[PDB]
């Protein structure tokens, strides 16, 4: 509900998105796509479709 | 003030008057003697006054009159012109006559303090006594339960700024105030009225006693919050009076539970300067598991999580406070993150290559458990780590730049050049002596 | 002149001070007059001290009602005489 | 205090001027507005001179005593309270007007 909380929330949740990749990716060298879909729970795809956006 | 019609002479002619007419009931005696209080008050006489307020609490109590004194006191309260000293010593002599009442119940009680409470609401010459009021009421208050309704009541009254209470009082509430807001489970709002006291204060011979509590029950409420670097500031505190300090089997609790609060909180600059102050004290000798314990969390050596948790454990379990029931299972969790931060911090200093597989070997935990610890301790900034999952490598030096490289290289050359002119200095310096 | 303005400034005064509960400053501003931004606060130090004097020391309703009549009274002016107007 | 040994001070003539200070002048107490002596030849500072009363504030404090109390005013005694109440009252008893939160008055008029 207040339409404005959840269009916001929206581009928060892209926002934690790419903070999350931030944080998991930051104690690692050669890190695997796996363990960091795993962790993050999103897929394959998506993960690898963000992390070159980013 | 003077009275300049001074009644003292003809108050005690007309007191024995009014005492043979108190042998019955005292409505015609009231009548006189606030007679007599209406001389006195258009005399301004305090020292009459004294004496007639007194007489007439009396007579009032006397006869269990609870029921009309509290309106008689409100009556004389709102009296124009009563001098202020009267008030004040009439309500002492009803405060007096309630430690006193004994047969008075519950009910009489709690009127009697509401009608005082009311009465002195917003005034200073009472100030004093409507606080030693307001306790009675709170003490009555928890006795029966009800902790909230107690509780605000005792936290309305702040006592820093009461001013005619001397300072041995003013610390007993601040202290009522606080095991109350505790009891309620408001250990923010305890902290709150903790900063109030100041600690210049504390630097006395006589508030020895008070300084004791004070800090306990600082260290409750910080063991509550977890800070357990201030729960060891202040048991340090408390360790440094002098009554605590000379008797040993009091500072030896103290000094236990001070080593076991200053080994389980994470690592920092100030918890390295208390343990090194620690292990040089003399008295620490005497102790044998805790002085052990300090050297495991001291010396750069990696040990096993489960020796200590085998070998110190029956130790650290015979206590209260930390590691002592239940409810103190939350210590060894973090114990062993402590034991583990520690492990990691010594390998890092010391490895620089180390594999996955010896890694969870030292570390003991089971596989992910490192590398999430590994993760968080990097995260926030303590160690400088890297991974190298697929080849399950983990990289602990930290790669140089040119600039440190060529610091390096430069302080090198000049302890060389530092090292050579002491040779040349004590060449000659020897010369002389065997050359002689 | 602005109500609005002196009940802001009346509450930024009394917010540090002692206002006891029931007391209300609305019932102090129900007049416009051309109160100075500086009289509406010796007025509240007037109060606190007529508190002080009768050894209160949180100011009550009755006493902020008595600073108002003596910090201020009138201009003068015309107002002294009800005739012309 | 351009340096150690150079000071830039006044003069009750008027003029300003860049002076060096003795050796034995204790450097550290040398702040604006600390009075110094000057040597007239030379202009050299010599001594850390404390601060100054005006004479025209002397002869206004040195008047000469009073012999009349508070017994001798008559009738004045409400308004006498009202003088004390901000005369004696802030000068001896400042803590009622901190937890009351009145800030301490200035002018009686």
């Amino acid at each position: 509900g207040d339409e404005l909380t959840r269009s916001h929330f929206n581009a928060l949740y892209d926002t934690l998105l790419e903070s999350n990749l931030c944080k998991i990716i930051e104690p690692f060298e050669c890190v695997e796509i796996s363990h960091i879909s795993k962790i993050i729970g999103l897929d394959t795809q998506q993960v690898e479709g963000k992390l070159s956006q980013m | 003030i003077k009275a300049d019609k001074d009644y003292s002479q003809i108050l005690k002619e007309e007191f024995p008057k009014i005492d043979s007419l108190a042998q019955n009931d005292c409505n015609s005696a009231l009548d006189q003697l606030l007679v007599l209080e209406k001389k006195t008050r258009q005399a301004s006489d305090l020292a009459s006054s004294k004496e007639v307020l007194a007489k007439i609490v009396d007579l009032l109590a006397s006869r269990n009159k609870w029921d009309d004194l509290n309106e008689q006191l409100t009556l004389l309260s709102k009296k124009h012109g009563q001098l202020k000293l009267s008030i004040q010593y009439m309500i002492q002599k009803v405060m007096e006559y309630l430690k006193s009442s004994k047969s008075l119940d519950l009910n009489t009680r709690i009127s009697v303090i509401e009608t005082i409470r009311v009465v002195t609401e917003n005034k200073i010459f009472v100030e004093v006594e409507r606080a030693r009021v307001t306790k009675d009421l709170v003490e009555i208050k928890k006795e029966e339960g009800k902790i909230d309704e107690a509780a605000d009541i005792l936290c309305e009254l702040q006592v820093e700024t009461y001013g005619s209470m001397e300072m041995s009082e003013k610390i007993q509430f601040i202290l009522e105030q606080m095991e109350l807001s505790i009891l309620k489970g408001d250990y923010s709002q305890a902290t709150v009225l903790s900063r109030k006291i100041l600690k210049k204060t504390f630097k006395n011979p006589k508030y020895e006693s008070l300084k004791l509590e004070y800090y306990n029950l600082l260290v409750k409420i910080s063991l509550h919050k977890r800070e357990y670097l201030e729960v060891a500031q202040y048991l340090q505190e408390i360790y440094q009076t002098d009554a605590i300090k000379s008797d040993e089997a009091k500072w030896k609790p103290v000094l236990s539970h001070i080593v076991y609060f200053l080994v389980l909180s994470p690592y920092g600059n100030l918890q390295n300067d208390l343990i090194h102050k620690i292990q040089n004290d003399n008295n620490l000798k005497k102790l044998e598991s805790q002085e052990s314990l300090v050297k495991l969390f001291t010396t750069n050596e990696l040990m096993r999580w489960p020796i200590v948790q085998k070998t110190y454990e029956p130790v650290l379990n015979e206590d209260d406070l930390a590691f002592g029931g239940e409810a103190n299972k939350h210590h060894w969790e973090d114990l062993q993150k402590r034991v583990i931060e520690h492990n990691l911090r010594v390998i890092s200093e010391y490895y620089s290559r180390i594999t996955l597989l010896r890694l969870n070997e030292l570390l003991d935990l089971t596989e992910s458990q490192t590398e999430t610890y590994i993760s968080d301790l990097v995260n926030q900034g303590i160690i400088y780590a890297k991974v190298n999952r697929p080849a399950k490598i983990v990289n602990f030096e930290k790669p140089k730049n040119s600039s440190q490289l060529l610091n390096e290289w430069s302080h090198n050359v000049d302890e060389l050049l530092e090292h050579i002119e002491t040779i040349g200095h004590l060449i000659t310096k020897e010369e002389i002596m065997h050359g002689l | 002149r602005d109500r609005r303005e002196r009940r802001l400034i009346f509450g930024t005064i009394a917010s540090k001070m002692s206002l006891a509960p029931e007391a209300d400053l609305d019932s102090l501003i129900i007049r416009n007059d051309s109160l100075s931004g500086a009289v509406i606060a010796a007025i509240m130090q007037e109060a606190g001290l007529r508190a002080v004097r009768k050894n209160r020391y949180v100011i009550l309703q009755s006493d902020l009602e008595e600073a108002y009549a003596t910090q201020v009274k009138t201009d003068n002016t015309v107002d002294k005489f009800d005739f012309y107007k | 205090e351009l340096s150690e040994e150079k000071y830039i001070v006044k003069a009750s003539s008027g003029p300003r001027y860049i002076v060096g200070v003795r050796n034995s002048v204790d450097r550290s107490k040398l702040k604006k507005g600390v009075r110094v002596t000057l040597d007239i030849t030379t202009l050299t500072i010599m001594r850390i001179l404390p601060r100054e009363t005006d004479p025209l504030v002397y002869n206004m404090t040195s008047f000469e005593q009073g012999e009349i109390t508070f017994d001798g005013i008559g009738g004045l005694t409400e308004q006498i309270r009202e003088l004390r109440e901000v005369i004696e009252l802030p000068l001896k008893n400042p803590e009622i007007f901190q937890r009351v939160g009145i800030k301490p008055p200035k002018g009686v008029l």
